[PDB]
């Protein structure tokens, strides 16, 4: 049934994430480099009685797993559409819908799993090492900002690969969207006029501060703002719905 | 399966052009049109693809269907076990171990089905794209050319497997492809494409064949024979450029001939055989291109 | 191109076995075998791919050759203007006007010759990769499956262009390609490869002796056909009992009805009984299968 | 003849290196980030008299010019094995051998025309600023250190495609063997009990030093040095030239 349908599809992407070598050499280098930068920088500048703060070691691991959990989706998403084998799953109307499904519920758990692989390395890093332990709360609302995140750029990327059909695009785009903002504001921003004007009008444009936001080691979220992101992941879904159902090849 | 009245068009050009199509009392049918007609756009219509169909399409839910259309689609970097465990679960309603056993002991493809598809061959890509297309457990078969590159023994083979699936499951197939020898083979019936129409259903059940005798000569004569035969004999089929005519199984030549030579016009070369669709192909689209 | 004594093995795998092969007298040559026999292996041996031949090849510089591997290879963001004048400064002498636009007017791809070739279909792109082949200005011609993406007339427009490029220009084709019904309208002489050997070699205009006609006339009238025949041709089989006379195949018809309609002889059945190379192919090939 | 097929293959490839678009987006850019740094580093850092140090715009615009023309010659020697029309090609032996020559005449003008390219740039800087000028003779040995870099590094890819015949390979390779030895060395060179005798050592094998140079503003070379590289080279084309003629596909 539907149901069997979508297990099946959602197992075997599982299955797909689980067996690549690639995904446990960006494990290893990640882990590897972060243990190396929050050494270098804790035991060599100040030289004090080895305390470690893990605000810059929390922000930086947690850019450099998003940019690899990002294309670790993108690949997800687009693999059928590179090798052709999606014009075997869009036969019928009920078929077509679980296709969706199924690719949202694939999004939802890799997205767990990559929490809980971002859990295992701050516990083992902060055993190492002694100071003051964060709290628990601190990595649930950190869960919650990775889902909200990888849902809306899956989402986005999701709907221009299928109204594109290209592959080459999609990761390229998806590379400029996530790293053009931050590189861009400090050489711009500062010289308009209109910059108090264009900054106050950043609070609801999905991109700029969704992007803004990556850097800090807290996320913190206005009534509005949570608003505006659940009502924009819920357009996007309800258009490719709307979308893939309408669409000819 | 059943199509009424459907009419398709891409802008100010229409591909199809009111046309039917059900699978009545038959079960193995051809489809043979031209290059670029729009027998890749029908079957993509047929199977599902395509949404905007202008017409009206009755199909039950309880009936799979099973498909290969242009090129195979598989998945290059994994296994052929993979391949096929994957498309049972995720499109059919299970695996099935003495069924999955079954199909690939018929076509023989255990040697080789724990190696990657990448090392494959085409042959060996289309074989394992056939059984992918079982795989589904339909009830309904559409094939777009499933036998493009393979040598005359293994399409004898192929198309005798398929034969004997085809009373082994309740199955009905319907296959669009070239080189219509091979279609001859194991077809029961024959339908004919040309500008969005089905022109002509050609139905062949027994061995009678409606054997027919030919009649070849030059242009210059060829005018003057075929008034004169119509005028005696009825006729069945012409063919201008080559100065082919098709007339009826006629046991004895003697008052042909006779006629022909106090008529001054005589045949290159005389033979009776039993018609085809290499003869109806050629018959119905030879205008366009000379 | 001629191949003497060549030998070929890649492990413990032999491909070629002591095989000759040489132009006598002939201008069309069809190469016919079963799939990964090693017939792609003979086309690169006979282009220069492949460079461990073990034997002897005796090649004059000034012949030039052209040749078409399994699928076409063509520069993928480039027009196919750009293709045929790349191919030209790189393979041939140069580049002449005259005889690029009488090749291309001919073949027919003059609408489209100056579209990207990302928008062609499979049968242009063959097409397109033939009259690359041909840009070289070669004095052989070796083309490997050049009809396998286009419907039966258009690979037959497509076999007509070429023989009469072959008479207009001398050239010398080899083929390898299956839907022999195909290559059977328009060739000289056929090699059939089997264990690594070139097993037969037939020349259909001379023929076998299997090969036979079948002349049925009056009772009346035996004495002075088989006068008229004994003079002119060959006859093999006569009886009088039957009243069948058999003789050696003619592909013509006309000289003979001639003569007998000048001796006022009727006959009353003709017909011919010969082997295609379908049924000599399935012949041979039934030795190792069945 | 054999003198126009082997100039028609390097004067068509020069032609399809003239006639694209990424050409003139790449020098745009380059052009643009090396001007943005050079004006920002030098007009406010000190407040000076408007005095410009050309030591970082030397070593930045040959670090982008390098690293770009690198990979222009990658992608041109790869581009007619990665759509396999390099069977057409290897047909006779005079082909086979002439290929190779209209790839290493290939080599030679792209190489020529990025000197050219670097040389307008620094004049345009030089032209528009106020300073004390530069010498030729700087020029002449640039253009030398552009020839011995680019044939070195272009006759190890040819060789490493001619092995693998894979294109993907070529680019990893490509891109991981210019920048992963500058990067790893400091992290962990000084680290041993062996790290000055492998640092006398490391003047014999040609990868370290020749891309370690590439970064610097000066370049000096010593005779064996200079007989070491150029014998590498020549090695590298003769084993080029036996392995093409003696490979089946």
């Amino acid at each position: 049934r539907g149901s069997h349908r979508i297990l099946n599809l959602v197992k075997y992407d599982l299955y797909s994430i689980f067996k690549s070598p690639l995904t446990y050499l960006a494990i290893l280098v990640v882990s590897s480099l972060i243990a190396t930068q929050s050494i270098l920088m804790a035991n060599s500048m100040d030289n004090p009685k080895h305390i470690i703060v893990y605000g810059s070691v929390f922000a930086a691991a947690k850019w450099l797993l998003l940019i690899i959990g990002l294309m670790f989706v993108v690949k997800t998403i687009t693999r059928d559409f590179s090798q052709g084998t999606i014009q075997l799953y869009m036969s019928k109307v009920k078929t077509r819908v679980g296709y969706i499904i199924s690719k949202t519920i694939s999004i939802i758990l890799i997205s767990i799993l990559f929490a809980l692989i971002h859990y295992v390395i701050l516990i083992v890093v902060q055993a190492s090492s002694n100071g003051k332990n964060l709290a628990f709360s601190k990595y649930v609302d950190n869960l919650w900002f990775f889902l909200i995140f990888l849902l809306f750029f899956g989402l986005f990327l999701f709907l221009i690969t299928l109204a594109s059909q290209k592959t080459a695009m999609i990761f390229s785009l998806g590379v400029f969207l996530v790293l053009i903002v931050p590189f861009i504001k400090p050489f711009i921003t500062f010289i308009p006029r209109y910059g108090e004007k264009v900054l106050d009008a950043f609070d609801y444009i999905p991109f700029a501060y969704l992007t803004d936001k990556m850097i800090s080691s807290n996320f913190d979220f206005s009534n509005w703002q949570w608003v505006i992101s659940l009502g924009s992941i819920v357009i996007f879904f309800i258009l490719n719905i709307l979308y893939v159902a309408k669409k000819d090849i | 399966m059943k199509l009424e009245h459907i009419t398709k068009k891409y802008g100010s050009n229409v591909v199809l052009n009111d046309i039917d199509f059900d699978f009545g009392d038959s079960r193995i049918v051809g489809l043979i049109g031209k290059n670029g007609v729009g027998k890749t756009t029908v079957m993509k219509v047929m199977n599902g693809n395509i949404i905007k169909f202008d017409g009206k399409v009755d199909i039950d839910n309880a009936d799979n269907i099973g498909f290969l259309i242009e090129h195979p689609k598989l998945y290059d970097n994994k296994s052929g076990l993979y391949n096929l465990k994957l498309f049972a679960q995720v499109l059919g309603k299970g695996f099935d171990k003495a069924y999955t056993d079954k199909i690939i002991d018929a076509f023989g493809m255990r040697p080789y089905i724990k190696k990657k598809v990448k090392k494959y061959s085409m042959g060996m890509k289309q074989k394992l794209a056939i059984a992918v297309s079982l795989m589904n457990k339909p009830k309904f078969l559409i094939l777009d050319e499933p036998t493009n590159g393979m040598d005359p023994d293994g399409s004898i083979d192929v198309l005798t497997t398929i034969k004997s699936l085809v009373n082994e499951l309740d199955m009905r197939i319907l296959i669009s492809s070239h080189k219509l020898e091979d279609i001859e083979l194991i077809c029961d019936r024959a339908v004919f494409l040309r500008d969005g129409h089905f022109v002509q259903d050609v139905n062949m059940e027994e061995g009678v064949a409606s054997d027919t005798t030919i009649v070849t000569v030059d242009h210059k004569d060829f005018d003057r024979t075929e008034k004169y035969l119509a005028e005696h004999f009825q006729l069945q089929n012409v063919d201008k450029a080559d100065g082919h005519l098709m007339i009826n199984a006629q046991k004895n030549y003697q008052v042909i001939l006779k006629a022909l030579s106090e008529l001054d016009i005589y045949p290159k070369y005389i033979e009776t055989r039993k018609s085809s669709l290499r003869d109806t192909y050629f018959n119905i689209n030879q205008r366009g291109d000379k």
